[PDB]
């Protein structure tokens, strides 16, 4: 509703949503927004809030963060039945890995604002084997229905966890175990049918997996397992030999072919105190697990450290030309190819907080503490 | 195919030139065309590299005696190898730096190696 830049490139502008900056009186936030779901999501050391997109749910849980996630509405696709007046205010549930305890709310409408005693209740509960004794917790989530949900802790193991039975009844189970190290990026692939989607996992050695997972009974297979840190390090080493022992993989995100994939790297020069910051498009042949580095490329708007050890930069590509959008914490990188490389920047103001992110098929949408939620649009 | 040719047997102080011709398929999955000298009892060891756009670089032990060149009307590549020692006697194996990359790591191209020998 509020435009604050327009120009041939890109549009940045305000989203209006349900967000309120005032949810917690608590600086730390976590949180990231679902735009596929409609619902946006910040959590403190106590409560999830909830809420719209389109213009809230408060869950108290109670300590270190919970990591939380919002999961499909129960959809009964192609029914011969007429549908309920009921069934048109399901607004999808909530997942929340307290320490290695996930608690699954299939619908957040019923616990709005109980105490957690008795909104448990409500919930389906599974114990993963996390090791909190030694430190470990759950880092990244990604929510892959009508697979499932795929949780990866801070010393590198992986839970693929269903939701549903094979009758689209709600439970949680530990589907399988995918496995210092660290996955770096979570990735939604193609559906593949009923209840079966790819899912994409990088980690920071450079190991890239496709796996096919289902809710469908079937049992999860590798498509591709490959490991790509030495072929980025050798498309790298001979302008740029500081490379070695710095080369650092951040995130990656699939192209539209499906075959290919983008992955975003820093290599660092003590030299100069510079940081530098590189898109490698990979292709990957899944007949013989085998894959090609088809371009490289170097940003030049953005040479900082990340010294937040929390902020992880994300790449947004919109669904020719191909943009290539990294969320960086304090500005957003504009990179386009043919599909010669051009690069623009957004730089934010120093004093703002990005607290995550959410995506449609052509923007990347920024949830920032103190301003909501902000749209970078770039126009293809 | 990587084919090699131009082996033989020389006197110190002589000189021999090898060539290296690649097939289009095989030009188009690598970066560069080198060499690889295997003395015997000893493991291969890269002497010299030209990349697909004409970047030369040798190995200290021959910089100053070989030269390696493309002739890019047919692609072919070229180790002009003067100033020969006896301990330059080894198998030549040329060699394509692949672009392809497994789960053995980069995926690389050999010739069947020829055989080098210099009497002093």
């Amino acid at each position: 509703s509020k435009v604050f830049t327009e120009n041939n490139r890109y549009i940045v502008k305000t989203l209006q949503t349900d967000y309120s900056s005032g949810f917690s009186n608590d600086d730390e936030l976590n949180g990231y927004i679902d735009m596929q779901i409609g619902y946006g999501l910040v959590n403190d050391h106590k409560k999830v809030y909830i809420w719209n997109i389109h213009s809230y749910i408060t869950v108290p849980f109670r300590a270190v963060a919970p990591r939380c996630i919002l999961t499909f509405p129960a959809t009964m696709d192609e029914s011969p039945l007429a549908l309920n007046p009921n069934d048109q205010d399901e607004t999808g549930g909530l997942i929340i890995i307290k320490g290695s305890k996930a608690i699954y709310y299939e619908d957040i409408n019923s616990i709005n604002n109980l105490n957690f005693k008795l909104s448990e209740k409500f919930s389906h509960e599974l114990e993963l084997p996390i090791n909190s004794s030694g430190g470990e917790k759950c880092d990244l989530m990604l929510n892959c229905e009508p697979a499932g949900i795929v949780l990866s802790t801070n010393m590198g193991r992986i839970f693929f966890i269903t939701i549903r039975n094979s009758m689209g009844k709600p439970q949680l189970k530990l589907g399988k175990l995918l496995n210092n190290s660290s996955v770096v990026s979570l990735r939604n692939g193609p559906i593949l049918g009923k209840g079966t989607r790819l899912v994409y996992i990088t980690t920071n050695k450079g190991i890239f997996q496709t796996w096919q997972l289902s809710a469908t009974n079937s049992h999860p297979t590798k498509l591709i397992d490959v490991n790509i840190y030495e072929a980025i390090l050798e498309s790298l080493q001979d302008l740029y030999p500081f490379a070695h022992g710095t080369l650092k993989i951040w995130d990656s995100h699939p192209l539209q072919d499906e075959s290919s994939q983008l992955f975003l790297s820093s290599i660092y020069d003590s030299s100069c105190n510079e940081t530098y910051y590189i898109l490698s498009t990979i292709i990957f042949d899944s007949s013989s697990n085998s894959f090609t580095i088809f371009s490289t490329y170097r940003l030049n708007t953005f040479m900082e450290s990340i010294t937040d050890t929390k902020f992880k930069p994300k790449i947004f590509i919109p669904q020719e030309v191909t943009s290539i959008l990294v969320m960086f914490p304090n500005a957003v990188v504009i990179t386009q190819v043919n599909s010669r490389k051009w690069e623009d920047i957004v730089s934010l103001r120093n004093d703002i907080d990005i607290i995550g992110s959410g995506y449609d098929s052509k923007s990347l949408y920024v949830l920032t503490k103190q301003m909501g939620v902000l749209q970078f649009f770039v126009k293809e | 195919q990587l084919v090699e040719s131009g082996g033989g047997s020389v006197q110190a102080g002589g000189s021999l030139t090898l060539s290296c011709t690649a097939s289009e398929s095989i030009s188009k999955r690598i970066h560069g065309i080198g060499w690889f000298r295997q003395r015997r009892g000893e493991q291969r060891e890269e002497i010299a590299y030209i990349t697909t756009g004409g970047r030369p670089n040798l190995g200290d032990s021959v910089k100053d005696r070989f030269t390696i060149s493309r002739d890019k009307s047919n692609g072919t590549v070229y180790l002009q190898m003067n100033s020969l020692k006896p301990e330059d006697t080894a198998v030549y194996y040329c060699h394509g730096r692949g672009r392809w990359w497994g789960t053995e790591g980069r995926l690389d191209y050999w010739g069947q190696g020829t055989q080098v020998t210099v009497s002093s």
